[PDB]
């Protein structure tokens, strides 16, 4: 190197090159994944992270540990990336996908030092992992009969395989059947925001409940709040998107009068326009009263008077639910309130949970929309749960979507291993070796499995080696005995897609990774 | 056994992953339960002498002088300066204890110490803290059952 | 803490970057001199770090003045270092040549072959170029004045002291002729000690010449004494010739009254024993290395004999050398065969306002002084220079009589030679013999650039010429830019003056395209 | 081609082997590789593809230009002869359509 | 709850930056091993340049801080003490068997398991190569020397011209030859004086048929060159005779200071007579000579030396038959010297070599010795070809000393790969996996071979392990386990008959000591590092 | 100090800036020329303000007479100029010896 008075790039300018930036790439991925290799399976460990500010998050989840570790590495961002689509794909899965990339990464990087040419290895890669993604649409279990019960069980068993790995894993049966009502009680859609989520401070986890309609927090009310009723046994909803209190009619209104008798009408005109309304709402027999905008303390007093309920600052989201549960409409007029567009519910009650005043609409029969009101000691015991609660929502739809799975456990991964050095055992050689190491590297999940929970996994893996070649699908790791076990018959179930996805993404970073070799970084501008 | 890692690569370069990865520490495996269960034991030991009625009063004093003698455990953990993640649960565990019942905010504290006391007997001998976490909700599971069976019903 | 493996300051640099590197460091350090080749070349002034200043065109002067951080820039000044001592001429010429070499070296290092090839390459071109070198040859005859001289001029017509060409020519061939030397069976030249050349600013350089002796500066200790002896009989020594303290510790004790008299006379009388020591071989001159006493001035004086002292030892070997004398530590032993009988004349003469010592009549001496008249010291210093550069190519003419033609001829002649050897390889290293082979060149552009003619013409009309058959002899004419032949222009180098230009380039580029991986910054550990 | 991960001036991530590209997320300094980059963005607009080929050749070409330059030819001379035959080229290659 | 004023790292953590630093040491001479790699050229930050092959040397330059980092530096400078060759290969065979090692730990395999293992795998490689792979030099003549030395210059700046230097090299130890006591011919080397000049090309370094001496004669007066020198090798100054501390001069009479002062030069007047008058022509001493003594010896028209080094003294003294004399003093206390103690030789010049003059003692009689005057083109060439020369004279000497050798270019590790893969069988069920780990770290000699040569590593490999393999296998294709690399054409050569040879003690010393600092730096699994 | 350096070897001749050491302010205003000596482990050198005693155009002469008139400089030797080098290391000897 020499001065070159006038440089090329700017001064700075950061530059590697070669077989050493993707061996230090690959190491970089490995480094990713240890952050998140021992939250892996039933006996897996949170981890707790702490930003900037103090506050600390407690996660079982690998995609939002990845998230809140702060990457910076080009190389490694890769995994977070890729564990992010997983989770936002499938919503399970966003530590397999890392384990597999960073396995397949570790597996290849002997060849890479070797001076192999990574087109070579990605070629290899994609070959393989279009075998493995038609192996496991083959050898996929699916059911021919659409029997609701069965149908059903399936769900269960899936959401219970999926809630064993986090700290409501104890409760795993009773959440994987309140999470299963709630997705059969969507309509067509499966959205997400028709299931609400409501976290209560206090009480245990078997404390929390589903509400079959729709509930939410008592909303700041006004003077006069208190002498309404809080019980009704078939009161008419009145969803409304509508300010009632008294206020100027319009921003840019002006009032001009030259005589205190128009002055004296003016005032009672702003008042019998409240009360127009007022009496608009009431006359049409409805009995609770929702609104998206503030309701004023003398509207709070008239209904009052009426032994009616109000609640104004609903938070939209919430009153969508309503609409959806109770089969009303949001009327930003009250011109016409017909019986139509006023929803119904068996029983409305406002209970305290927790220190707590909420609102319940229970008893709805045609309900779109489910409310989970979770329970626990701790502000990150909620979010743990509704983490977990996510994860299971999302896989709980997606066998909804299809009902085709396969046994957990790692089995999966041992049988296409099996397959894939069986296959790798016919080809000429170049590709015989990377494909080979592919099959490897898909043994660290069940590797992982035993490390975690205190195995030895040479010998597990051993075992399932010869079980998986003698003959046996679904054999996988029996963490509570210690062993092996038939992971199908012990109803360790797995949506297919998972494995299918998880697979495609690791395939997919890997590859890219592989694939470049220089990395240059322009030096940051405005430091400040 | 803290300051995360440090490699700067096996070819002499940069080898930077986390941002500030210099200024950050990170405790793994067995140490940071015997940190976090050695935290816990202080802040229930603290608390266990406010226990019962011959139990003495915390006289707590914010940042601003404020004097607050008091017995209640939800109040004086609330008002109580912490940074330790542990002990900002052991708060939160009084005020969600104090949010659902408003009674036994101190006897709380107190056994979550006393089982995590245990824990650390039970770890050193080379359990899986799963194992513990299983056994504990199996006992009180347990122990819930007899309450209920020698409960007793009043006007 | 940054717990590392090697330490903060170490910087490692790898790849073909370091390759390229190396490879424009020495494209640039030939490139400082590229312009001070051939007669028409142009001077240069250095600011010497010390305050001084250096006006050449010497290559070795040049790049020994130039302070430089990359290390292959120091390999290449090391290059041009060892190229002067080893003959004394071609420095420039070595420089350019390794340029060359390494640019066409990178060349072949920017596609996909091995360094290894180029250096395995390389070293059969060398092989094959000494041995063309050794062909092309034709011998001298060194009785003959005229080629000496014609030989000497060749090799300074390239300096400032080319005005003066007849007057330095005859200087440089009485040193070397007169210095050389033959004693038990083993021939010597010793420029280095003997034939020494010193410079007193002032006069006129025509006014210069190699005397018949050894002058010094140095003036009588008395002026009673003679400064003006016809044959003078010179005795040299090295003891000093006053009382001096003994090694031992040799504290007296003095009782009675007459010690310390006893004492001073007894000093007094020790040191008129050794003047009458020196006085019974009768001599006229006595030189010593160390002091005189005065009383030791007197007792000389009185037996008519000029005394100079403190003078260095080197002089002293060279008065010696000169004068046929052998220098005497004790003069209770001095012996008639070590008084030195043979100088002509001894003379001390005042130039300019500094007195000055002349033994410059000598029959038959072996060692001489050569007298530099200037402008200033500067110009004398540049004179100087290329005196020494007109001994060396002297010296190695006497050793090795071989002459081979300049001024491109033998550069064009080696590369058609190899080119044609080339034709017969049919491997992979065949490119790299070729471009090794016509990277010699540089040379002819070097002197067609220099003279200011157009390179691609010329140097296009001297490779068709070299392509017949008998014109190994054709080179360029650097002062007109026209091909004239040297057997006719008279430009002729030493053989190994080329010879060592070959293969110094040569090894440079092989040491030099051997380097992948640069480390620094770590301490000596000494 | 291998593709390359630039780290512009804004932490922004450019994984590709796309010249354009490449070459736009760099911050060139030197005014010679300035025109040399605006060709192949030039390139870019008018076609849509051969910026490598387009800063290939005019590499190449430069390198050919100084080793000309150094064995004696002039700066003019240099320029007429790759205009004679970029022209010459232009009229070859409708002949080489397949 | 230690309280302990330092930092600590433990578990995976502290293997895993150990692995690092081994690996970062190994990368870093990774790329000069083999006819293929490429020398390496270090800055010392003062402005020193030192280029450089040797893996010993760069890693003695380099300053180096972790602490297994300094292991497998001290290791290759063992390995260079112990046998002078395979530096480079002992030190990435060591980071490799560690790096090795430590994956199989990761997989949960506990290290003790490892660490017998590997020791099993390299009592049975050292085994198998001993009984397998060892070829007698006394069948071969002077080829199997020819060619070993042309092996160790491979790779160095003396590659090309090894057909010469080769030569140089044998006839240099052959001429330095001895049987001692039981019979046992021992080969001195380090008795070869080396001797580097700037100047001419490689081809004119000359192998003087005597020894060099890098010193003139003391005075100018002295004849540069006598035709049948008589040395005398001395241990003491010649100087004025001075009294020792004890002794003191107190004068209490004038009359005989002057006398004193007389005797304090006459004693060695006197000294120098007595030397002299045996005939003496040559002197050389450790001590100094002043100028008295020196004019002494011009007068008689002999040597005078100087400050000479003891060992070139010693060495000079040996070859000529000298005894070297700390003082004139027989065991009658008197102060003679007998004729009998000067040595001789055929000629004493004083030659110049590039403007510098050296002295030359020509063809020492009653004992044959030998020195190398190395000319390069400046000090960092001849400083690489002195150590690559170094290099070469200890593999000649090992070979001479130890009439086995094994075929080079990879093809010993891999046969031993491959025995060791199919032995591992047979023994235990975790130091199996260790031993089969091992086997497959012995092949990254080969693999870096390869990839210095820019060659398809894998396939090349592959085809070497297949043909290995296939030795081990048929009993009458035996003559394949010497089927090594040809790192020119990039294709499997038989290395025995192409000439490639290397001592077997390198092979079986490297494997040792690989196997000992990769079993030291596997037991660590906690360090404490206090703070200053 | 370059002249001083090649006359004598043993020396250690070094320099640097006041900036970094951490100079005071006064020092580095008008204190800057200072020749610091070091010999032991404890200052043998008290010299500051060179230029006071030297001036601005005085040569290593000037230097090296100034110095040794404190008997600070240390003695020079005789030396010669060597081919190029000759040791490579020292270690285990095991020189010539003809036995039986
Ligand atoms: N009861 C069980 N027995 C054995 N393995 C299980 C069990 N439940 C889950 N697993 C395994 O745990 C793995 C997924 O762990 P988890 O942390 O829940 O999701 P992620 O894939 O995001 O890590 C799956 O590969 C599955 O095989
Ligand atoms: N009158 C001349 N005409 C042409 N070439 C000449 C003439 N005189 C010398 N040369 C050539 O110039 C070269 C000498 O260049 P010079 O400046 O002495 O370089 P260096 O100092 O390195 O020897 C020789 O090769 C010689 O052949
Ligand atoms: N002619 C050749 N052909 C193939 N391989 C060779 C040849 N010569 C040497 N080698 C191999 O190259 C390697 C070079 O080893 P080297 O790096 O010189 O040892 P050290 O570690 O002492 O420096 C040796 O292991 C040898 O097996
Ligand atoms: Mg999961
Ligand atoms: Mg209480
Ligand atoms: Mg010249
Ligand atoms: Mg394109
Ligand atoms: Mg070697």
């Amino acid at each position: 190197m020499m001065p070159t008075p006038v440089i090329l790039l700017k001064e700075g300018t950061d530059s590697s090159q070669g077989i050493p930036q993707l061996v230090s790439n690959i190491s970089a991925c490995q480094v990713i994944a240890e952050a998140v290799r021992t939250t892996l399976g039933p006996r897996g460990m949170d981890k707790l992270i702490v930003d900037g500010r103090g506050k600390a998050t407690i996660s079982n989840d690998g995609a939002t540990i990845l998230k809140l570790l702060d990457v910076v590495h080009p190389a490694a961002k890769t995994l977070v990336d890729i564990a992010k689509s997983q989770d936002a794909e499938v919503g399970d899965g966003t530590t397999s996908v890392t384990l597999l990339a960073a396995e397949f990464l570790k597996q290849v990087k002997p060849y890479v030092e070797e001076g192999l040419h990574p087109q070579i290895i990605i070629r290899a890669f994609r070959t393989a992992t279009q075998l493995a993604v038609n192996k496991i649409k083959e050898i996929a279990v699916t059911v021919k009969k659409a029997d609701k019960v069965e149908q059903r069980k399936l769900l269960e068993k899936c959401a219970m395989t999926a809630l064993s790995s986090k700290l409501i894993s104890q409760q795993k049966a009773f959440f994987a059947k309140m999470v299963v009502d709630a997705v059969m009680m969507l309509d067509d859609l499966l959205q997400l925001k028709m299931i609400g989520i409501k976290k209560v401070q206090g009480g245990a986890l078997e404390d929390s409940q589903l509400v079959a309609g729709v509930a939410f927090k008592k909303t700041f009310s006004y003077a006069g709040f208190e002498m309404q009723p809080k019980k009704y046994h078939n009161p008419k909803i009145a969803l409304l998107n509508v300010e009632l209190e008294l206020k100027a009619e319009k921003d840019n209104a002006e009032i001009r009068v030259h005589t205190v008798e128009d002055y004296q009408a003016i005032v009672d005109a702003e008042w019998n326009i409240l009360y127009d309304k007022l009496e608009k709402i009431h006359h049409s027999g409805a009995k609770v009263v929702l609104s998206k905008l503030p309701i004023g303390d003398v509207a709070t007093q008239y209904f009052a008077d009426r032994d009616m309920f109000c609640a104004g600052r609903v938070p939209e989201e919430d009153l969508k639910r309503t609409m959806m549960a109770c089969g009303g409409s949001i009327q930003t007029s009250v011109n016409a309130l017909s019986a139509d567009v006023l929803g119904r519910c068996q029983v409305f009650e406002e209970t305290q949970i927790g220190g707590e005043r909420y609102n319940f609409f229970t008893g709805c029969p045609k309900a779109k929309t489910c409310t989970f009101i979770l329970r626990g000691g701790a502000e990150q015991f909620m979010e743990e749960t509704e983490r977990s609660l996510h994860d299971a929502i999302m896989i709980v739809r997606r066998a909804i979507k299809n009902d085709s799975v396969v046994a957990g456990g790692g089995a999966i991964e041992m049988e296409l291993s099996k397959y894939l050095r069986d296959y790798s055992r016919t080809i000429p050689g170049k590709q015989q070796l990377l494909i080979g190491a592919y099959a490897k590297a898909l043994e660290i999940i069940p590797r992982q499995l035993c490390d975690n929970a205190g195995f030895d996994a040479t010998n597990i893996l051993n075992k399932l080696r010869a079980r998986h070649a003698q003959g046996g699908t679904w054999y996988g790791v029996d963490i509570n005995n210690e062993d092996i076990a038939d992971n199908f018959e012990a109803f360790v179930w797995e949506p297919a897609m998972v494995r299918i996805n998880a697979l495609t993404a690791a395939s997919e970073a890997a590859c890219l990774i592989v694939s470049v070799d220089e990395t240059i970084k322009n030096p940051r501008s405005t430091v400040d | 056994a803290s300051m995360g890692t440090l490699a700067f690569d096996e070819y002499g370069r940069p080898f930077l992953i986390i941002k500030d990865q210099d200024r950050k520490s990170r405790l793994m495996g067995l140490e940071a339960l015997k940190s976090h269960i050695m935290a816990a034991k202080a802040v229930a030991n603290t608390m266990r002498t406010s226990l019962g009625p011959n139990g003495l009063d915390k006289m707590m004093v914010d940042k601003d002088g404020d004097v607050t003698v008091t017995n209640d455990g939800a109040t004086i953990l609330s008002m109580m300066d912490v940074d330790h993640q542990i002990a900002k649960l052991m708060v939160e565990l009084s005020k969600s204890q104090d949010d659902e019942i408003g009674d036994g905010t101190t006897g709380v504290v107190v056994l979550a110490g006393a089982l995590l006391e245990e824990a650390e007997q039970l770890l050193d001998r080379g359990i899986h803290p799963i194992r513990i976490a299983d056994g504990y909700e199996q006992a009180a599971r347990v122990a819930i059952e007899h309450l209920d069976k020698i409960s007793d019903s009043v006007l | 803490r940054p717990v590392l493996v090697l330490s903060q300051n170490t910087k490692r640099e790898s790849g073909r970057k370091v390759q390229s590197g190396n490879i424009n460091a020495a494209k640039t350090i030939a490139d400082i001199i590229r312009t001070c080749l051939g007669p028409k070349s142009m001077m240069k002034m250095l600011l010497d770090p010390m305050g001084g200043i250096v006006m050449t065109n010497d290559g070795n002067a040049i790049l020994r003045e130039i302070q430089v951080q990359h290390p292959a820039a120091k390999s290449m000044i090391e290059i041009s270092r060892t190229q002067d001592e080893e003959v004394g001429d071609g420095t420039t010429s070595v420089i350019i040549l390794a340029g060359e070499m390494l640019s066409v070296a990178e060349h072949f290092l920017e596609q996909q072959m091995h360094p290894t090839v180029v250096i395995s390459a390389y070293r059969k071109a060398l092989d094959d170029m000494i041995s063309t070198l050794k062909k092309i040859s034709i011998p001298v005859d060194i009785s003959d004045s005229d080629m000496m001289l014609n030989i000497i001029n060749s090799s300074i017509t390239t300096k400032a002291i080319s005005r003066w060409s007849s007057l330095a020519c005859n200087i440089a061939l009485d040193a070397v002729k007169m210095v050389q030397f033959e004693e038990n069976g083993r021939k010597e030249i010793d420029i280095k000690k003997y034939a020494r050349v010193e410079k007193i600013p002032g006069g006129i350089i025509e006014d210069s010449c190699v005397l018949r002796g050894v002058m010094i500066n140095k003036d009588v200790t008395h002026p009673r004494m003679r400064r003006y002896i016809k044959n003078p009989r010179i005795v040299l020594l090295d003891s000093s010739l006053e009382y001096k303290k003994g090694e031992s510790q040799t504290d007296i004790e003095i009782t009675r009254e007459e010690d310390f008299t006893r004492i001073l006379q007894m000093e007094e009388e020790y040191i008129q024993q050794l003047c009458e020591d020196i006085i019974q071989l009768k001599p006229d001159v006595v030189i010593t290395e160390k002091g005189i006493s005065d009383l030791a001035q007197h007792y000389l004086m009185r037996a008519n004999i000029t005394a100079i002292r403190r003078v260095r030892k080197t002089d002293n070997n060279r008065i010696a050398r000169a004068c046929g004398a052998r220098i005497v530590s004790r003069p209770e032993e001095l012996r008639e065969d070590d008084v030195g009988t043979g100088a002509g004349l001894l003379e001390i003469k005042k130039i300019g306002d500094e007195y000055f010592t002349f033994i410059t009549d000598c029959k038959d001496p072996k060692a001489c002084t050569i007298l530099l008249r200037g402008a200033s010291k500067e110009i004398l210093s540049e004179v100087e220079r290329n005196l020494q550069d007109a001994m060396q190519v002297c010296r190695n003419v006497l050793l090795d009589p071989q002459l081979v033609p300049g001024g491109g001829a033998s550069e064009m002649a080696v590369a058609h030679a190899l080119t044609e050897k080339s034709k017969a390889m049919t491997g992979v290293e065949q490119w790299p013999y070729r471009a090794v082979a016509q990277a010699l060149e540089v040379i002819p552009r070097t002197l067609i650039q220099n003279c200011g003619a157009s390179t691609i013409r010329l140097l296009t009309s001297l490779r068709a010429k070299h392509t017949q058959e008998n014109c190994e002899t054709w080179g360029v004419n650097g002062e007109t830019g026209t091909l004239v032949d040297m057997k006719e222009l008279g430009i002729w180098e030493p053989l190994a003056v080329k010879l060592q230009t070959y293969k110094t380039a040569v090894e440079t580029a092989v040491l030099l395209l051997r380097i992948d991986d640069i480390v620094s910054g770590h301490k000596k550990k000494g | 081609g291998m593709n390359k991960m630039v780290i512009n001036h804004l932490e922004k991530l450019f994984v590709t082997n796309d010249a354009a590209t490449i070459l736009r997320e760099l911050e060139v300094q030197h005014p010679a590789a300035k025109m040399i980059v605006m060709a192949s963005h030039m390139q870019e607009q008018e076609v849509g593809d051969g910026t490598n080929f387009v800063l290939v050749f005019a590499g190449a070409l430069l390198e050919l230009a100084e080793e000309l330059l150094r064995i004696g030819l002039s700066v003019s001379e240099v320029i007429e002869g790759y205009e004679i035959a970029c022209r010459k080229a232009h009229e070859i290659l409708p002949n080489l359509v397949c | 709850p230690l309280s302990v004023f330092g930092d600590r790292s433990t578990g995976e953590t502290i293997r895993s930056q150990n692995v690092m630093a081994a690996a970062s040491i190994a990368n870093i001479v990774k790329s000069s091993l083999g006819p293929v790699g490429l020398d390496k050229m270090l800055v010392d930050d003062i402005g020193d340049v030192t280029i450089t092959n040797d893996g010993a040397t760069i890693l003695k330059l380099l300053e180096v801080e972790h602490p297994a980092a300094k292991v497998l530096c001290e290791l290759a400078d063992l390995q260079d003490k112990e046998v002078g060759d395979g530096t480079t290969s002992v030190v990435i065979i060591a980071a490799e068997l560690l790096k090795n090692a430590d994956e199989l730990v990761k997989q949960k395999i506990h290290p003790t398991s490892v660490i017998s293992g590997y020791r099993l795998a390299c009592k049975e490689a050292v085994r198998y190569i001993n009984e397998n792979l060892i070829v007698n030099t006394d069948e071969l003549g002077r080829d199997c020397l020819i060619n070993a030395a042309k092996t160790s210059m491979s790779s160095k700046i003396i590659g090309i011209n090894g057909d010469f230097f080769a030569n140089m090299v044998v006839d240099a130890v052959l001429a330095i030859k001895y049987t001692d006591i039981r019979g046992q011919p021992r080969y001195p080397v380090n008795s070869v004086n080396i001797l580097k000049a700037h100047g001419r090309s490689q081809m004119e370094s000359m192998l003087i048929s005597g020894y060099a001496l890098n010193c003139v004669v003391g005075s100018q007066g002295m004849p540069k060159r006598i035709v049948n020198a008589k040395i005398a090798c001395l241990d003491f100054s010649l100087q004025k005779t001075k009294m020792k501390l004890g002794v003191q001069v107190v004068i209490t009479d004038p009359e005989k200071l002057d006398q004193i002062r007389q005797r304090e030069s006459d004693i060695t007047k006197e000294r120098i007579q007595k030397i002299l008058a045996t005939g003496a022509n040559v002197i050389l001493t450790t001590g100094g000579i002043d100028d008295m003594c020196l004019k002494y010896f011009v007068e008689a028209g002999a040597m005078a030396v100087r400050r000479v080094l003891k060992r070139d003294l010693k060495r000079i003294a040996k070859a000529s038959g000298a005894t070297i004399l700390s003082t004139l003093a027989n065991l009658e206390g008197e102060e003679t010297f007998e004729a009998a103690m000067l040595g001789q030789a055929e000629e004493v010049v004083q030659e110049r070599i590039c403007d510098d003059e050296l002295i030359l003692i020509k063809n020492t009689k009653a004992r044959t010795s030998a020195s190398i005057i190395l000319r390069g083109a400046n000090d960092f060439m001849c400083d690489e070809m002195e150590r690559s020369l170094h290099d070469a004279l200890c593999v000649v000497k090992r070979v001479l000393e130890s009439k086995s050798v094994v075929p080079g270019g990879g093809a010993v590790e891999a046969a031993l790969s491959i025995y060791l893969e199919n032995y591992a069988t047979s023994m235990g069920s975790r130091e199996q996996l260790a031993i089969a780990e091992f086997a497959r770290s012995l092949l990254v000699i080969p693999n870096t071979l390869a990839v210095n040569a820019a060659q398809d590593s894998t396939d090349l490999v592959a085809k070497l392990r297949a043909f290995h393999n296939e030795a081990q296998v048929n009993p009458e294709r035996k003559n394949l386990k010497w089927i090594g690399l040809d790192l020119s054409n990039g294709k499997p050569r038989d290395n025995k008959q192409a000439g490639v040879f290397e001592p077997t003690i390198v092979k079986v010393k490297s494997l040792k000591f690989a196997t000992e600092a990769a079993i030291t730096i596997l037991r660590i699994d906690d360090l404490i590092k206090l703070h200053p | 100090m370059i002249c001083l350096a090649a006359e004598y070897p043993a020396v250690k001749f070094c320099k640097v800036k006041s900036s970094v050491i951490g100079a005071s302010s006064q020092f580095t205003r008008n204190a800057l020329p200072a020749l610091l000596i070091y010999k032991g482990g404890e200052l043998i050198g008290n010299f500051v303000r060179v230029t006071d005693q030297l001036g601005d155009d005085f040569f290593a002469v000037d230097l090296e007479a100034f110095l040794q008139e404190f008997g600070l400089l240390p003695e020079k030797e005789v030396l010669v100029l060597t081919s190029v080098r000759n040791s490579a290391t020292c270690h285990s000897e095991d020189s010539d010896l003809e036995i039986d």
